[PDB]
């Protein structure tokens, strides 16, 4: 079985995660919306509205990103080994895992049956883009709670990302998130190479953020969209 | 630099 | 055969298809500002397209009691009260209505407005898949008993007998010029012009329609006219009845009320 | 007497 120290890093990774990723979306409000993916809103009463774009969203999901960041933000921050960082390293630490930490929570809301990202009184429907599937191949692997909160922590303490000060402190740390989920998976699953499964999606997540994010910083500069959150995560001004 | 070039990070850390 | 008509029945066939025309916008490109819907044998869902290719839809909700069973209305409200705006141009611009005194203008355009709005619905009516095509926008009717509610039995019964524009203007100014509405002072002048109306239609119908698929057009479209009064009364009936208990009706509509 | 009663058809009809 697992160390009691173990026990303990996965209870308070699964608390952070509890306290703050509302799985319901019910506090994602007043965003923008395409004026008068697909989209569907169902209202309390029964009502569904749908758009279909053409053959525009993006006001829109860089407020859903902004919300999912916010909540991402605090998972950190109830974290005791991130709180005792310093804090230029909490914040490059952010700014390096922020696409990969929301990408992640995605991930458990994501139907592979439809196609469908079930966000609460909101989805989005549409797989040889990589962001779908990445969907796809880490929806296959079935993953617990456990192991997503995790795989959260290895992204987030990264001791390579570009401004680290504590980067053998934060080295350290990723190696004991990594064997507790190595021993995690001994203990509880043949899967005989699912942890190296799960770190090759962390890889192949970590060349998606690169891709996209080139893609992200084209469009905003001809047309702006991202919120003043998003725009201190990308370095634009 | 870094605190100052991300302003509403340091601020939703600090609370 | 075409030419069969007097002049007078010629100009009167050509004043109205020109106010037809001058009136109504048929894209309702100018139908702007309406309520939306915020994010039971008459549910329809709305359909918008957007200047760029894209759609919004709405599915209304299910019948779970009520105070959301009307979702609609206030757009419906806002739809209607942009048709009369334009029933009421379409009757400014005829030299018959105009010579009359201003108050059968308001008695006749009250009695007709509900008319006279459905005849023009139904030319934009596709029988074919149960829709109203206005413009970019489109209202559905959901999923053979859609014909025990006599509003929907008439658009499809009025679509069936395939008329020509020159027929519905002519049903309008038939409905419009009726003498037996509540209110009316000049009922004899009304009557006259009501009967000029009817005939034209039966001499255009005459010289224009050779074929058994037509044979009783006029009367059928007289019957049709007749269906529509009744409807007219059954609807306004319920509307009341919604108005009163959830207030959803624009000025316009009040005064029409 | 209709025309106090119908203030805006009295308007959209003297336009
Ligand atoms: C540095 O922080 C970020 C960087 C991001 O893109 C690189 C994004 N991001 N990721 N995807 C997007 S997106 O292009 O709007 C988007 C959002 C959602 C989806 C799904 C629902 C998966 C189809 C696809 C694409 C954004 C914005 C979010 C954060 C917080
Ligand atoms: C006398 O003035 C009116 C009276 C009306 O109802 C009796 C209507 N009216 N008729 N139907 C409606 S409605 O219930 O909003 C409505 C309108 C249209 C449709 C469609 C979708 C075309 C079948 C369904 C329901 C109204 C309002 C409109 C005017 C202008």
């Amino acid at each position: 079985g697992l160390t009691e120290e173990q026990r303990m890093m996965i209870r308070e990774l699964m608390d952070a995660q509890m306290k703050t990723f509302d799985t319901t979306f019910s506090h994602f409000k007043n965003f923008r919306l395409p004026g008068v993916v697909s989209l569907q809103l169902r209202g309390e009463d029964g009502s569904v509205w749908n758009y279909k774009p053409p053959a525009s969203l993006l006001p829109h999901m860089a407020d859903m990103s902004t919300y999912m960041f916010k909540g991402i933000i605090s998972f950190a921050k109830v974290i005791s080994y991130f709180r005792d960082l310093p804090i230029e390293d909490q914040i490059s630490l952010l700014k390096g895992a922020a696409f990969e930490l929301c990408q992640l929570r995605f991930n458990t809301v994501f139907n592979a049956e439809t196609g469908t990202w079930e966000c609460g009184r909101l989805s989005y429907c549409l797989l040889l883009e990589p962001m779908l599937k990445f969907h796809y191949m880490l929806k296959k692997l079935q993953l617990h709670e456990e192991e997503y909160v995790l795989m959260q922590a290895i992204s987030l303490f990264s001791p390579d990302r570009p401004g680290v000060l504590q980067h053998r402190v934060v080295d350290q740390l990723q190696e004991q998130f990594a064997i507790t989920l190595k021993s995690y998976i001994e203990c509880n699953r043949a899967h005989r190479f699912l942890f190296l499964k799960i770190m090759a999606m962390l890889t192949e997540l970590r060349s998606i953020n690169a891709q996209h994010t080139q893609r992200l910083l084209r469009i905003q500069d001809i047309h702006p969209f991202a919120t003043p959150l998003m725009q201190e995560l990308f370095g634009i001004t | 630099s870094l605190t100052e070039r991300h302003k509403i990070l340091h601020r939703l850390l600090q609370e």
